[PDB]
RNA sequence: AGGCGGCCGCCCCCUCGCCCGUCACGCACCGCACGUUCGUGGGGAACCUGGCGCUAAACCAUUCGUAGACGACCUGCUUCUGGGUCGGGGUUUCGUACGUAGCAGAGCAGCUCCCUCGCUGCGAUCUAUUGAAAGUCAGCCCUCGACACAAGGGUUUGUC
RNA sequence: GUACCCAUAUCCGCAGCAGGUCUCCAAGGUGAACAGCCUCUGGCAUGUUGGAACAAUGUAGGUAAGGGAAGUCGGCAAGC
């Protein structure tokens, strides 16, 4: 990860940016939840319990 | 691996503007760098030395 | 220098991936010669009719995919190979494979 | 693109370390060339002696995939936080497994205590067991659960 | 005269050559069918080589969002 050498501004560095959401699904296949914990409030029991 | 953000989007003048944009975004593992050596170099009128 | 003997559950499904339909069945013997190769260390291996009904049961291309299998290893006599230990692979059948682990067998 | 030079205090000593004058000799090899030099010249293989020390690393084999036509490249190997094979979970893909029971089921056939949904038999499907069963890294993740393995081999490589 | 081959190995083609050569017998299922596919009676080792990997290019086969011949001398090929 290297520095820079040119110091530009052009309205595109140094903008404070707003996070708001990050997404953590299932990446090997098709994501369908978000967490374990939301993940097992939509499916409920299973043979596991 | 590489996920996505939702993210707000605070430049004026254009659609963008007020609006959430989602965008592809890597993430890179950087553990913290431990210091072993010190080199240094000499200017030589064919380099560095 | 013993005659021990173990059980395993060799993985043909994940030990062949990307082995076309004629060669899928011959493959998997090969396999299973290196892996009892691997396992005890002799480079003898002499694997059993049953084994081989156990793998050719379901055509070249439908290997079935685990199989249960029992290494002993014994040795060789009269004017015997340079290799005095062989593993005579033999297959013993089993209806589930899940919690199914090494076992050493007396 | 550096290694010789300068200062201080001593050391085994030298006052002929140089020019001017006297003395006597050293090969005077009797006419002959390549002679006198920065040379204790450059590097290579060995011989005997003094002191100070040094006690390895590549390549093959094997494994690995972030790489591969073959070579080549990035990797693991300890007996304790080492690696490998199964197993267990997590994720996912398809879509609800065999068996069992049904007062679900188009209906049909048979029996008699003559039967107030009577029973039995055949019967595509359906329901509950069932987001079930099955595969899941071979190029997915965690496992200190069970087994065995581990310094086990071959080739080559030195600077007055 | 009476053996044997009568053939993707006993014939011809320089050869154990995807070439050519005249005949009788012909089962079960699906199926109109001696069509195509799977079996039985009967034969065979994949057709003058095996092992490892699945790179380019190739030879055969199948797909592909939206447009549908706009490519090309021509709907050539492929597909409905
Ligand atoms: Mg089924
Ligand atoms: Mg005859
Ligand atoms: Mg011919
Ligand atoms: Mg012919
Ligand atoms: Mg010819
Ligand atoms: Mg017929
Ligand atoms: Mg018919
Ligand atoms: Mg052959
Ligand atoms: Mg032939
Ligand atoms: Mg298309
Ligand atoms: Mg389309
Ligand atoms: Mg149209
Ligand atoms: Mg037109
Ligand atoms: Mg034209
Ligand atoms: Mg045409
Ligand atoms: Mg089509």
């Amino acid at each position: 990860l290297r520095k820079s050498l040119l110091v530009q501004t052009k309205r595109r560095a140094l903008e404070k940016i707003d996070l708001k959401f990050i997404d953590t699904t299932s990446k090997f296949g098709h994501g369908r939840f978000q967490t374990m914990e939301e993940k097992k409030a939509f499916m409920g029991p299973l043979k596991k319990d | 691996g590489m996920t996505h953000i939702v993210r707000e989007v605070d430049r004026p003048g254009s659609k963008v503007n007020k609006k959430e944009v989602v965008e592809a975004v890597t993430i890179v593992e950087t553990p913290p760098m431990v210091v072993v050596g010190i080199v240094g170099y000499v200017e030589t009128p064919r380099g560095l030395r | 220098n013993e005659v021990v003997t173990r059980e395993y559950t060799i993985n043909i499904h994940k030990r062949i991936h990307g082995v076309g339909f004629k060669k899928r069945a011959p493959r998997a013997l090969k396999e299973i010669r290196k892996f009892a190769m691997k396992e005890m260390g002799t480079p003898d291996v002499r694997i059993d009719t049953r084994l081989n009904k156990a793998v050719w049961a379901k055509g070249i291309r439908n290997v079935p995919y685990r199989i249960r299998v029992r290494l002993s290893r014994k040795r060789n006599e009269d004017e015997d190979s340079p290799n005095k230990l062989y593993t005579l692979v033999t297959y013993v059948p089993v209806t589930t494979f899940k919690n199914l682990q090494t076992v050493n067998v007396d």
